[PDB]
């Protein structure tokens, strides 16, 4: 559900 | 560059990646895989200042891609390299067959009882990390045309017999990795044309999972713009995976 990748 | 204008600016420089895959299966009653494949596409949503040089890298030699086309903006050869259009677009399309994770195993059992009843038990097992939830789960079990009525018991979810569609439909809102669930049904038969053997069609499933069944996984997305005064570390980056059933048939 959108995971920090930054 | 006829897909992106030259003076674009954003206080908050952010992109979003979506890896979207459909996973397809045909399995024998034994448990042999007769056929399996994945179709996938990567979609990007970019709100980035200037005209930036992005480089996209996944574990691509680590799993095995059988073929793939790309967007105009991609310069060929390897890691992928491009100046993206602004907003939302399709970066690549691809297919994969070797080494597929199959999120669900379906184990059917069927017994005849004279000419009057069928007994059916179906077990689903989930096959992925327990920290993750599948959702939107349907199990469809087909019934004969001489079906007079149907009883089911199921400890998880809800199931109705749908007489128009000649099928039992079992629905589950969510279910976690490495678990087991079962349904039982008793199918009451009308008498019939004697030398009509039932051609038992497959049990089929629908689901959505938050990983790529292909094994694919994002390893870097790097942004570089040399004229302007933001670096890579300034960009806010996000990934998600959405893996969904295609054809997912298990023969009884």
């Amino acid at each position: 559900s959108y995971r920090p990748y930054a | 560059i006829g897909w992106r204008r030259e003076g674009i600016k954003y206080r908050r420089n952010e992109l979003f990646l979506d890896v979207l895959e459909s996973v397809n299966l045909l399995m024998s009653p034994q448990g042999q895989v007769l056929s399996a494949h994945v179709s996938g596409r990567v979609v990007m949503k970019s709100y980035l200042s200037g005209m930036p040089e992005c480089k996209f890298g996944m574990n691509d030699k680590s799993i095995a891609i059988d073929d793939c086309t790309f967007h105009q903006c991609v310069r060929l050869s390897r890691s992928i390299s491009f100046i993206p259009p602004d907003g939302e677009f399709e970066l690549m399309r691809y297919r994969t067959t070797k080494d597929i994770i199959l999120p669900f195993r379906v184990i059917p059992l069927v017994r005849e009882v004279g000419r009057t009843k069928l007994e059916v038990k179906v077990v689903i097992k989930s096959n992925f990390k327990p920290s993750l939830l599948a959702q939107k789960i349907e199990v469809r079990i087909p019934t004969p045309l001489n079906t007079s009525g149907v009883q089911v018991i199921c400890m998880k979810g809800k199931a109705k017999y749908k007489a128009s569609e000649n099928a039992i439909v079992w629905k589950i809102k969510r279910m976690a990795g490495m678990k087991e669930s079962q349904i039982s049904a008793e199918i009451e038969l009308l008498p019939t044309n004697d030398k009509k053997k039932w051609a038992r069609p497959p049990i089929s499933m629908n689901f959505e999972v938050p990983f790529a069944p292909s094994g694919l996984k994002v390893r870097y997305l790097k942004v570089f713009e040399p004229k302007l005064n933001y670096s890579d570390h300034d960009v806010i980056k996000w990934v998600r995976y959405i893996g969904r059933s295609g054809i997912y048939e298990t023969r009884c």
